[PDB]
């Protein structure tokens, strides 16, 4: 731990940007300033410097509760058990990309350090754009972004023809010294475009798909089916109990079959497109057929699908990952699909209200409702999608 | 004579054979839908020519932007108003605009842009031919 | 496929009653993290491990090969050679232009 | 039969996918544009089949040139030479609105989108028709 | 066709086929790749065999020197 250290407060060496990342981070921690120009960096400020890098629920085996016990009662219990996994990430941070790509090499988790190390490197170019730095740095720090990436799609390539099998486990298993994550969540995070489009990757997110279920033969009629018929469910052919069991935190045949049905991601999905198709046929019915003083039977399962559609997207902004309420509402703003879907259920309810009261706001409250069908033909796009 | 209008010249007599190609393709698609449409609409009908014009009369202005849209669908089999009795509706007459709808779907979006493509395709190695045998020809002229 | 597996069972209208369980279960298991991994246990973990070291190995190495196998490398490593035979048969020519004088002048003596 | 009307048929055979495909979004944006004009239009309606024929009806025809000028914006809702035109619906002043979206969407970007997936993918379908037109020789 | 014409077309077909194999080893062995591969393995050959001549050289006349000092 002290010769790790010593490496991060070194002098020597090339120029690099680790000081303004700790500078940052002190400053968002306790809001000071401008380190001191002797101002020895723990391993503690190296991890808070990884929090702001990786981003997300990215948890640091640096600031765990473990590590900080033993940093107070000290400062082969020392020694780090993975030494390589350390020098990738001081390699990076400093800037030194030669023996970052020596350090990949020697050591392991070869995929995992490679997508850490992309998405690293990314994230300090866009950092010290947004710091005024010198703008080489910046280029030079993505270019080191590009050469990890293309260090992890050449490494699955290599793994898809060596064993088809070997390589999914490789994308799957929990990654214990990187905060409990994935190899193919880390790509995902990286934004790496080139890794997940990989056919080893594709054929992965295919087997997640169908969850357990074999199936894989004249796709998505058997699962309408299934779902219109429920006993047409025990007649296909499910999956065995320890095939690939991709799970979230570790007559009953019939049961188990019904269960295991009804989870998986492509019966899912198809439950919700013909649940939309279904509320969308009836409201058209409501809008070409005349409207009576109340709404109608057909009217009220359709205020009710976009009250239940808001409830689901409210509870979407709350299981998110950030702390603060402002971030968790920011952060499901970048897609532009959840901003269309807020304006649209503002609408909805709007002409709604208008609609319940007397003439001529009931007809004010029809105009809303077409321009509403106008909306809900063009997010009929993302069941294409 | 000119060294930019002579290789377009040519290059539009090169296109002549594939406007044929679309014109026999066309001219099949033209005539099925004329003959189902005045066969359903006009069924007690004498001998005479004037089938043969109706069949290649309306189709063929029906893919430059002229639907005749007075004539697509026309209202019958009832009293529209004085009170004015409307004759009444030759049986299969709403099979006319659906095969009107396939047989413009077909001719306007399908073969038209066919024939942008393969216009487009074909155009650079018609260019440079052109371009040599006028270059060729302005010998003998 | 992470959306839609994050999703309640139920679609839209349905969604009250799952809503409903998950409330309830927030009110009940209180009262009493994302992502699909695969969890592999410390032999599989192993064998997994070992596979990552024969793919990195066979991908240097194979790197290394496609680089000699390179003409424009077949090319840079012929040159450095040439050069150095140049330099020694020349040295040759020499030596041999010697040992035939001293040869000529012994068979004078003799 | 012949060496040039053959691999013509089959290449037309080909773009038939893409043709479906464009017609699959054609068919979201034209019943949309649809259901919004009949549904401002006419707001006392009784349920009728005529209503899913009118939701086709005048949005299919805008593609080829057919605008039906006359009811894009009907003069309504004043006196003139004398005559009492009938009273506005409400909303009527967006069924042009929607009527110039759609009109763009449509003859701007679909068809020319169509073009687009025509023209790149022609050099592979008129090959391959090529090859699979001098295959089917022997069957002929 | 008659067992003299299968004679004559099995002993074209024979010609076929070392025409388009031997062909393909004239092809193959006339490529920039073989033809510098083949210089390239040539010259590791031919250095070490002129290593081997210099050092015999350098002893032969040393030798040779040696036996002019005798007589
Ligand atoms: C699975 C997906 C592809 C479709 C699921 C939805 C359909 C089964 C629904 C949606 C629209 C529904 C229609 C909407 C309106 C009506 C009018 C309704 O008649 C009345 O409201 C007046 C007479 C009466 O009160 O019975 C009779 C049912 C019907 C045809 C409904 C039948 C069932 C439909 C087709
Ligand atoms: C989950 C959602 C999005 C789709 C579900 C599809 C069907 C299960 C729904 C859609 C349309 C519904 C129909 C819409 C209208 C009516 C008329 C309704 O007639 C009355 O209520 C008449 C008596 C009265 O006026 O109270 C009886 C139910 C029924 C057939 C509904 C039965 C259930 C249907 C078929
Ligand atoms: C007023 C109405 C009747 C329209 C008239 C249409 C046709 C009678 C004209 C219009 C354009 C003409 C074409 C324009 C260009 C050429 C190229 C030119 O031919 C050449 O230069 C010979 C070399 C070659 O064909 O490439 C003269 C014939 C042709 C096919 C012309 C043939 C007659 C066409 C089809
Ligand atoms: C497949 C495409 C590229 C070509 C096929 C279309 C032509 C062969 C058609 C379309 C319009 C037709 C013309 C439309 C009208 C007439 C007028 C007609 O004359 C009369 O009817 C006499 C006067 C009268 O009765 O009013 C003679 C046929 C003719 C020239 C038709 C001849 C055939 C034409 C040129
Ligand atoms: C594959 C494609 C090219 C076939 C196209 C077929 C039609 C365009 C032709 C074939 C037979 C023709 C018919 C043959 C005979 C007659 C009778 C003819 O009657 C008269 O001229 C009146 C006789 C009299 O009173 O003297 C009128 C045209 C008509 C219906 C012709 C109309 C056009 C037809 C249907
Ligand atoms: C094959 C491609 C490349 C060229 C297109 C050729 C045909 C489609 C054209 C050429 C001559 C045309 C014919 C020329 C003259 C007439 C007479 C015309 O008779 C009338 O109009 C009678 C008067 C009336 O009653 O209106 C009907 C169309 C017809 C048969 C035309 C039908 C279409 C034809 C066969
Ligand atoms: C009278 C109105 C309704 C117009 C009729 C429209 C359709 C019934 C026709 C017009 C163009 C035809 C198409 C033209 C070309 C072909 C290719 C040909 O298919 C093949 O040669 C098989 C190989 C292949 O598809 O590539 C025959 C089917 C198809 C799709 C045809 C199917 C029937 C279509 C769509
Ligand atoms: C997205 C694109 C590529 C295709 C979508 C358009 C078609 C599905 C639509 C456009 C025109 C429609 C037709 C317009 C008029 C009629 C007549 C209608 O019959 C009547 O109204 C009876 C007679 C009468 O009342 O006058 C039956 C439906 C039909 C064929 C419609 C069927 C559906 C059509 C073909
Ligand atoms: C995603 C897209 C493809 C959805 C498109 C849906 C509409 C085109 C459909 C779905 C429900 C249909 C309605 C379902 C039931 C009826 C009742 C029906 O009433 C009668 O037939 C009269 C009853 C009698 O007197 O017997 C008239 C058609 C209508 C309004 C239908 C019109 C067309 C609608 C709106
Ligand atoms: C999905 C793509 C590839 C093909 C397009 C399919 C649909 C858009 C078509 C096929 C069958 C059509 C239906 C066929 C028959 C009718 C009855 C028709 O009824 C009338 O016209 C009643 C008479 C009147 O009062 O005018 C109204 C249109 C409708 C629902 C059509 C609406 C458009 C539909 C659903």
């Amino acid at each position: 731990i002290s010769r790790l250290e010593e490496l991060y407060n070194t002098r020597h060496g090339p120029s690099n940007t680790l000081y303004h990342l700790v500078r940052d981070v002190k400053k968002r921690e306790y809001p000071k300033g401008n380190l001191p120009p002797d101002y020895r960096i723990s391993l503690i400020d190296i991890g808070l410097v990884i929090e702001y890098l990786m981003g997300g629920a990215y948890r640091c085996n640096y600031t765990r509760k473990r590590f900080r016990t033993l940093y107070h009662n000290l400062f082969e219990i020392n020694h780090f058990p993975f030494p390589f996994h350390e020098l990738m990430v001081w390699a990076v941070l400093m800037k030194r990309q030669k023996m970052a790509l020596f350090f990949w090499q020697h050591g392991e988790e070869a995929m995992a350090k490679a997508l850490v190390a992309c998405k690293l490197c990314k994230a300090m170019a866009h950092e010290a754009s947004e710091n005024d730095m010198v703008d080489d740095i910046s280029q030079e720090l993505n270019h080191n972004s590009r050469d990890f990436g293309q260090l992890a799609v050449e490494l699955l390539d290599q793994s898809y023809k060596q064993d088809e099998q070997l390589a999914m486990k490789l994308l799957t298993y929990e990654l214990k010294n990187w905060s409990n994550a994935t190899c193919l969540q880390l790509a995902v995070a990286a934004k790496h475009r080139d890794f997940i489009a990989h056919t080893c990757s594709q054929m992965l997110l295919t087997d997640m798909w169908m969850g357990r279920l074999r199936m894989r033969k004249n796709s998505g009629l058997k699962v309408i089916l299934g779902i219109l018929l429920p006993p047409s469910i025990l007649s296909l052919e499910f999956k065995n109990k320890d095939d690939m069991p991709y799970m979230t935190q570790a007559l009953i045949p019939l049961g188990r079959k019904i269960y295991e049905f009804y989870n998986a991601p492509i019966v899912k999905f198809w439950f919700y497109t013909l649940a939309y198709i279904g509320y969308l046929m009836l409201f058209n019915y409501i809008v070409l057929v005349k409207m009576e003083r109340w709404p109608s039977t057909q009217e009220w399962i359709v205020i009710s699908y976009i009250f239940t559609l808001g409830i689901e997207k409210m509870r979407e902004i709350l299981m998110s990952e950030p702390g603060k309420l402002l971030q968790k509402v920011k952060v499901w703003l970048q897609e532009y699909w959840n901003v269309t879907d807020l304006i649209a259920i503002l609408l909805f309810s709007v002409g709604m209200i208008l609609r319940l009261q007397d003439q001529p706001f009931r007809s004010d409250g029809r105009v809303i409702y077409c321009v509403n069908i106008i909306y809900w033909y063009i997010r009929l796009l993302d069941i294409f999608g | 004579v000119n060294k930019y209008l002579g290789p377009y010249v040519m290059m539009i007599g090169k296109m002549m054979i594939d406007m044929m190609y679309f014109v026999i393709i066309m001219l099949v698609v033209l005539m099925s839908f004329g003959v189902a449409r005045q066969a359903i609409l006009f069924p007690n009908e004498e001998p005479s020519w004037k089938l043969a014009k109706n069949i290649f009369y309306m189709p063929y202005w029906m893919i430059y932007g002229e639907v005749f849209a007075d004539q697509i669908d026309p209202p019958c089999g009832q009293n529209e108003t004085k009170i004015i009795q409307l004759p009444p509706c030759k049986t299969g007459a709403w099979i006319v605009p659906a095969i009107m709808a396939c047989y413009l779907l077909v001719a306007n979006i399908l073969l038209v842009n066919l024939l942008i493509a393969v216009f487009n395709n074909t155009f650079f190695e018609v260019k440079s031919i052109s371009n040599q045998v006028w270059k060729f020809q302005r010998y003998q002229l | 496929i992470m959306t839609f597996h994050e999703r309640p069972v139920l679609p839209p209208p349905l969604i009250i009653f799952s809503h409903m369980t998950m409330i309830f279960q927030h009110l009940c298991c209180r009262w009493r993290d994302y992502g699909l991994k695969l969890f592999i246990t410390d032999d599989e973990l192993k064998k997994v491990h070992d596979f990552e070291e024969q793919c990195i190995e066979e991908y240097f190495r194979e790197k290394d090969d496609r680089f000699n196998s390179s003409n424009d490398e077949r090319i840079r490593v012929t040159s450095e050679r040439v050069e150095n035979m140049s330099m020694r048969l020349e040295e040759v020519n020499e030596r041999e232009h010697s040992m035939k004088a001293s040869l000529q002048t012994v068979d004078i003596r003799l």
